[PDB]
RNA sequence: GGCGUCUGGGGGGAACGCGGGGAAGUGAAACAUCUCAGUACCCGUAGGAAGAGAAAACAAAAUGUGAUUCCGUGAGUAGUGG
RNA sequence: UCCGGCUCUACCUGGCUGGAGGGCAGUGAGAAAAUGUUGUGGUUAGCGGAAAUGGCUUGGGAUGGCCUGCCGUAGACGGUGAGAGCCCGGUACGUGAAAACCCGACGUCUGUCUUGAUGGUGUUCCCGAGUAGCAGCGGGCCCGUGGAAUCUGCUGUGAAUCUGCCGGGACCACCCGGUAAGCCUGAAUACUUCCCAGUGACCGAUAGCGGAUUAGUACCGUGAGGGAAUGGUGAAAAGUACCCCGGGAGGGGAGUGAAAGAGUACCUGAAACCGUGCGCUUACAAUCCGUCAGAGCCCUCGACGUGUCGUGGGGUGAUGGCGUGCCU
């Protein structure tokens, strides 16, 4: 059981959440992180790589000259591989890269991530990054800049709380998220996670039922 | 463009920065402008040939436009509603130019 | 049938569709039945989508379903087959 | 709902033919044309748009390094004389349409039910005909004629209307479901000649579209039809003014330029290949062309001493021995 204090933006704090025990005191698995990032990288990739092979390239539909008399070799196209505008043989295609990781092993993967940041001390939470309804990025850094010095950060704001979004992004380090669409590999790139309380309750009553 | 012949600029960028100069050409199409007293180059005419020193184009991205206040300043855009013109202004006074 | 007047059609198109025609090399270690494929190709007509479409249907005594089409499964199964 | 006239006709009723308030609906598949308002509704041009001539050094040029500041609903991208958030173009964001076009929105305009309905009750009539069905050849249905239904094509024959008819894998009786042979029907679905905006663990000039270069061109063929090759100066042409040799090409000086080991045959500039010099060696010798020993000469590093061996190293290498190319 880990505790952590709600933080704001004019140098006071709310009050303390009582994260759960289950969700992150789990042991990481590295190869199964490994496994799924290396999934969620392969379903990123597209596959916008394809070549004409012999049969789709232009012409070569007649055997250019005989098969004897002649003195030289044996040709039944003037686009096969070996000649020079000839068709690829193996070539890349068209394809996909999604593979089926399952539902528990990501679960898995990701509470043990949270679990590996927690355990270092490097969730932390606060109530909002701004004052009322006025992005300003200079107050967002300002923010970060007391509540954290490392590069990189990652951080958990809602749909509708769009200010703080429209404010951090801009930031060199920062890569912002949903907690809807919360993941792995942004997790682990990470140093520092700052989660909304909002984000953090949702999370968590919707997981634990 | 933010220039037009006529303007003043300063120098920016080049063996010539720290130069003001007055514009006598510009070539819009590629971004490039003939200013006086900048780039001299000995050019081989022959005719009766001879090594002459003439100007060659700045590109315009190596000036910037000379307030009205005697200092190297950007420029934009008010519009003038009623006569419905575009002006280049300064962007550290906001005066005409 | 002839004469006058009025409105249509006439051909082109990259694929996609519906109706009709419609092979062969290949596989079968030969081969004709079969398969390749009702594919390629050819024809006639379209549309921005087409065609199908309102039960002379399914089902099994369960008091059931309720136009059609396209996707997932049933299923490479029940079966069919020199 | 009121009446106008009509039920051949004046009179009581039942039933029509008109108009009227009204309602419903409308460019619907269910009838069809145009109308005028009309929405910061959309498309067809665009526009503004934050913040460093910052300091030292390098350098031809700072957009680099180091040190100082700033903006950020804008650190996406690209270019600018070398990696540029603060130079430029532009982005986040907000703006913008006289006219035309598309969406609905309306009011016109058009119909349309309104003269009406809910239920009762016993029997005649109708419920899509050369069709459904059966037989003969055939197609396709998981089904290759098999016991083979259903769906069907051509011929030949050919029925009834509700105790009717068709199906429930031959067929028959019972039960069940459904009511053919008249017609329309959106949405989900498939596709990209063209257009617009972007992405890439795709290529980067023998690759990628055949086509970065006049490309379906040149060239070939009578003809259908085949079908190529060639990208890069540099930051900007400042593209060598002038002189000398030469007929001219081409070159040497002088110059430009940061560099002409960048000269319009130009980034770099490999190998094969073609030659010029310097050292060794080679014209009495039988050589898969090398390898092991090695004389002699030439170069070099180092300890020393008037030149000299060495835990040396490298090029050639007389002469001797051994030795029958590579792959399939």
């Amino acid at each position: 059981t880990l505790k952590v204090d709600v933080k704001t933006p004019a140098g006071k704090t709310d009050g303390s959440v009582e994260l759960p025990a289950e969700l992150f005191d789990v042991e990481p698995n590295i190869a199964l992180m490994h496994q799924v990032v290396t999934a969620q990288l392969a379903a990123k990739r597209q596959g916008t790589h394809s070549t004409k092979t012999r049969g789709e390239v232009s012409g070569g539909g007649k055997k250019p000259y005989r098969q004897k008399g002649t003195g030289r070799a044996r040709q039944g196209s003037t686009r096969a591989p070996q000649f020079t505008g000839g068709g690829t043989v193996h070539g890349p295609k068209p394809r996909d890269y999604s593979q089926r990781t399952p539902k528990k092993m990501i679960a898995a993967a990701l509470r043990g991530a949270l679990s590996d940041r927690a355990r270092n001390d490097r969730i932390h939470a606060v109530t909002e990054l701004v004052e009322g309804q006025t992005p300003s990025t200079k107050s967002a850094k300002t923010f970060l800049g007391t509540l954290t010095e490392n590069k990189k950060v990652l951080v958990v704001i809602g749909r509708t709380d769009e200010v703080g979004a429209k404010s951090v992004r801009n930031l060199p380090g920062v890569h912002v998220i949903s907690p809807d669409q919360l993941n792995t590999y942004d997790v682990l790139n990470a140093d520092d996670v700052v989660f909304s309380v909002e984000a953090l309750n949702a999370y968590i009553s919707a997981n634990s039922k | 463009m933010k220039v037009h012949k006529g303007d003043t600029v300063l120098v920016i960028s080049g063996k010539d920065k720290g130069a003001k100069g007055k514009v006598l050409v510009a070539y819009p199409d590629r971004n490039k402008v003939l200013v006086e007293g900048v780039n001299r180059i000995k050019k081989h005419t022959a005719v009766s040939g001879g090594i002459v020193t003439q100007e060659a184009p700045i590109h315009v991205s190596n000036v910037m436009v000379v307030d009205s206040d005697g200092k190297p300043t950007r420029v934009g855009y008010r519009i003038d509603d009623e006569t419905g013109k575009k002006v280049r202004i300064a962007k550290t006074n906001g005066k005409d130019i």
